[PDB]
């Protein structure tokens, strides 16, 4: 992460991140239309610091501190810097959209009021089929990376020492190498509960009720390909 | 500190996820109710003991059998939710609930939580169950079902006054620690 979008994403809501007086001049709709986007993004953010763990901290750690064979680290960490480009992209997106939304004088106050075509060209066509084989890969692989990890720590006791040394700052909590795993599986999940609640706020302008039910369907078909796509490899 | 790990399984709106926010801020959000839970870790003393319990949620799974079992591995206690302004997320608990949480979790004990029961006396919601021809679930038909799905135990909780939810999580890590 970079400490702009930490400071940015730091509040706990949308009404919270804005100035108080700028949360004056709007109506109930529109606060809670963006409290949901506001929580979208916050989330995307949490999502790729978590992949950057996973690929600079857990994943590099062990290219350059341990004599793991290069094909063990790659089933400890399968995908990880496809999905870390695929939603760097997306964070990207969303980061530039609220900065284009944002007030003249200020770096707080905002309102988006398109993110539907964001969704729609995220969620459809060669992007959303790389996206669908991506994580149809990845979530195949998931307890084989979870397996080959819990032999790796009964096994060797170098690889216990680097487990213990990066995840000792509190910052890595509830981040450790089978949490991030889990992590990046139920994270396409959150999805459609997201563009559910914004989409019940975003009856005013007529074509972003449309966008956001045409990118909800999206993310069911894809989420439908993924689940269909899934075979669980063994060790 | 031991490690634990505690998965809340359960029906669509049935409040697995309200429970886990309100359980992790202490608080019933104030301003914002969050949509979704991504994970948490807790520091729990119970009974003298000190426990870190990773906390987990399979909303929004619910409709993707293949995605779903990947949030079972290594779970030492399963929370089972259900709804007490809907009996009909009750009548899922041995049908679908149940079989599953048995087959990827053989072993693990699994504690029936009645999640709303603030509602029980609510107007709207006894209004509602009336037309469908039904009321609250009752605390025997709660009792009765931990027993017919051989539940460790039953326990009701409200995620909106935040009654009995400190509770739950204390006893959750109790029947995490028995092996
Ligand atoms: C652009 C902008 O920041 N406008 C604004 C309106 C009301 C209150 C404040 C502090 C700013």
């Amino acid at each position: 992460s970079m400490e702009m979008d930490e400071k940015d994403f730091a509040a706990d809501s949308w009404s919270l991140a804005v100035d108080s007086s700028f949360l004056q001049q709007h109506k109930k709709e529109v606060m809670k239309q963006q409290d949901v986007i506001y929580e979208l993004i916050q989330t995307e953010l949490h999502h790729v610091r978590t992949l950057k763990i996973m690929t600079r901290l857990f994943r590099t750690g062990m290219l350059e501190e341990l004599h793991l064979e290069p094909g063990v680290v790659q089933g400890l960490f399968p995908c990880v810097d496809e999905l870390s480009d695929i939603h760097t992209r997306f964070l990207s997106q969303l980061l530039e959209r609220r900065r284009q939304a944002l007030c003249p004088g200020s770096t707080r106050n905002f309102v988006i009021h398109r993110l539907g075509d964001l969704l729609i060209s995220q969620f459809s066509g060669p992007s959303a089929e790389q996206m669908c084989k991506t994580y149809s890969e990845f979530c195949s692989r998931h307890s084989k990376a979870l397996k080959l990890y819990k032999e790796l720590y009964a096994r060797d006791k170098r690889f216990q020492q680097f487990i213990r040394k990066v995840t000792r700052p509190a910052v890595l909590k509830r981040h450790g190498v089978q949490e991030c795993i889990l992590l990046v599986t139920q994270r396409i999940t959150k999805y459609p509960l997201l563009i559910s609640r914004i989409l019940q706020h975003s009856h005013g302008i007529e074509e972003e009720r449309q966008d956001l039910t045409t990118a909800l369907g999206l993310v069911k078909e894809l989420l439908s390909n993924v689940d269909e796509g899934i075979y669980q490899l063994e060790k | 500190a031991i490690r634990k790990k505690l998965v809340i399984v359960g029906d669509g709106a049935c409040g697995k996820t309200c429970l886990l926010i309100v359980f992790s801020k202490d608080q019933f959000p104030e301003v914002y109710v969050p949509t979704v839970f991504e994970n948490y870790v807790a520091d729990i003393e119970v009974d003298g003991k000190q426990v870190e319990l990773a906390l987990w949620d399979t909303a929004g799974q619910e409709d993707y059998d293949r995605l779903r079992p990947l949030s079972y591995p290594d779970t030492d206690v399963i929370l089972m939710c259900f709804s007490i302004d809907s009996p009909d997320s009750l009548e899922n608990i041995p049908e679908k609930w149940t079989p599953e949480v048995k087959h990827f979790c053989p072993n693990v004990p699994i504690i029936l939580v009645g999640n709303k029961k603030d509602l029980r006396n609510d107007e709207h919601t006894r209004r509602e169950l009336a037309k469908m021809k039904q009321e609250p679930v009752k605390p025997e038909e709660g009792r009765d079902m931990a027993n017919r799905i051989g539940a460790f135990g039953y326990m009701e909780c409200s995620a909106k006054t935040k009654d009995g939810v400190r509770e739950v999580f204390e006893m959750a890590t109790r029947a995490a620690l028995q092996a």
